[PDB]
Protein backbone atom coordinates (compact mmCIF):
# COMPACT_ATOMS: atom_id res chain seq x y z
CA UNK A 1 0.00 0.00 0.00
CA UNK A 2 1.13 3.52 -0.93
CA UNK A 3 -1.40 5.13 1.06
CA UNK A 4 -3.18 7.24 -1.59
CA UNK A 5 -6.44 8.94 -0.31
CA UNK A 6 -9.10 7.87 -2.98
CA UNK A 7 -11.29 10.68 -4.59
CA UNK A 8 -14.31 9.49 -3.15
CA UNK A 9 -14.26 5.85 -1.87
CA UNK A 10 -12.13 4.61 0.89
CA UNK A 11 -9.60 1.98 0.48
CA UNK A 12 -10.93 0.36 3.81
CA UNK A 13 -9.59 -3.16 2.59
CA UNK A 14 -5.92 -2.63 3.70
CA UNK A 15 -4.42 -2.23 7.03
CA UNK A 16 -1.40 -2.21 8.90
CA UNK A 17 -0.35 -5.01 11.02
CA UNK A 18 0.93 -4.25 14.65
CA UNK A 19 1.51 -7.96 16.53
CA UNK A 20 3.15 -11.14 14.80
CA UNK A 21 0.93 -14.27 14.43
CA UNK A 22 2.27 -17.38 16.29
CA UNK A 23 1.61 -20.75 14.47
CA UNK A 24 3.23 -24.46 14.35
CA UNK A 25 5.48 -25.29 12.66
CA UNK A 26 6.16 -28.62 11.52
CA UNK A 27 9.36 -30.82 12.52
CA UNK A 28 13.44 -30.16 12.36
CA UNK A 29 16.55 -31.64 12.79
CA UNK A 30 16.47 -35.33 14.22
CA UNK A 31 19.83 -35.93 16.15
CA UNK A 32 23.48 -35.84 15.82
CA UNK A 33 25.86 -36.82 13.13
CA UNK A 34 29.17 -39.74 14.28
CA UNK A 35 31.30 -38.39 17.01
CA UNK A 36 34.74 -40.03 17.58
CA UNK A 37 35.97 -42.77 20.48
CA UNK A 38 39.15 -42.88 22.25
CA UNK A 39 42.62 -41.26 21.03
CA UNK A 40 43.87 -42.18 17.91
CA UNK A 41 47.57 -41.08 18.88
CA UNK A 42 47.85 -42.96 22.09
CA UNK A 43 46.54 -46.25 20.14
CA UNK A 44 50.02 -49.02 20.05
CA UNK A 45 51.39 -46.18 22.65
CA UNK A 46 53.89 -47.92 25.09
CA UNK A 47 53.11 -47.91 28.72
CA UNK A 48 55.63 -48.76 31.39
CA UNK A 49 54.44 -50.77 34.16
CA UNK A 50 57.39 -52.88 35.82
CA UNK A 51 57.32 -53.13 39.68
CA UNK A 52 60.18 -52.66 41.84
CA UNK B 1 70.05 -62.11 47.48
CA UNK B 2 69.01 -64.19 50.41
CA UNK B 3 65.12 -64.97 52.26
CA UNK B 4 64.52 -66.26 54.94
CA UNK B 5 61.53 -65.67 57.66
CA UNK B 6 63.58 -65.52 60.94
CA UNK B 7 64.45 -62.52 61.89
CA UNK B 8 68.28 -63.48 62.83
CA UNK B 9 71.38 -61.52 61.22
CA UNK B 10 73.45 -63.86 58.81
CA UNK B 11 76.26 -62.88 60.87
CA UNK B 12 74.67 -64.21 64.03
CA UNK B 13 75.31 -67.45 65.85
CA UNK B 14 71.53 -68.84 65.58
CA UNK B 15 72.30 -67.90 61.41
CA UNK B 16 75.02 -69.39 59.52
CA UNK B 17 77.63 -67.58 61.06
CA UNK B 18 79.50 -66.09 58.11
CA UNK B 19 78.96 -63.36 55.45
CA UNK B 20 77.42 -60.17 56.05
CA UNK B 21 73.61 -59.52 56.15
CA UNK B 22 72.01 -56.77 54.58
CA UNK B 23 68.22 -55.75 54.58
CA UNK B 24 66.47 -56.30 50.94
CA UNK B 25 63.33 -54.92 49.33
CA UNK B 26 61.21 -55.99 46.82
CA UNK B 27 61.83 -59.43 44.72
CA UNK B 28 64.96 -60.65 42.74
CA UNK B 29 64.19 -60.04 38.80
CA UNK B 30 66.28 -61.82 36.48
CA UNK B 31 68.57 -59.93 33.91
CA UNK B 32 66.70 -59.71 31.04
CA UNK B 33 63.47 -57.99 31.37
CA UNK B 34 62.28 -55.22 33.64
CA UNK B 35 58.46 -56.24 33.30
CA UNK B 36 55.93 -54.04 31.91
CA UNK B 37 56.27 -53.53 27.98
CA UNK B 38 53.46 -52.24 25.27
CA UNK B 39 49.68 -53.60 26.08
CA UNK B 40 49.55 -55.44 22.75
CA UNK B 41 53.33 -57.39 23.16
CA UNK B 42 55.99 -55.17 21.78
CA UNK B 43 58.46 -54.83 24.89
CA UNK B 44 59.89 -51.52 26.46
CA UNK B 45 63.36 -50.90 27.01
CA UNK B 46 64.55 -52.86 30.37
CA UNK B 47 67.11 -51.94 33.04
CA UNK B 48 70.38 -53.62 34.07
CA UNK B 49 73.05 -53.60 36.27
CA UNK B 50 74.14 -54.53 39.88
CA UNK B 51 73.51 -52.12 42.42
CA UNK B 52 72.82 -49.30 39.89
CA UNK B 53 69.50 -47.21 40.79
CA UNK B 54 67.23 -46.29 38.22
Amino acid sequence: WYSPGGGYSQRTDNDTHTHTISGSVSLGRDDISRQPINTLPPFRAAHIWRRI
Amino acid sequence: YRIGSYYITEEDINPGDSISLGFGSWAKVTGVIMGTGVVNPDGSVPNAQRVEFQ
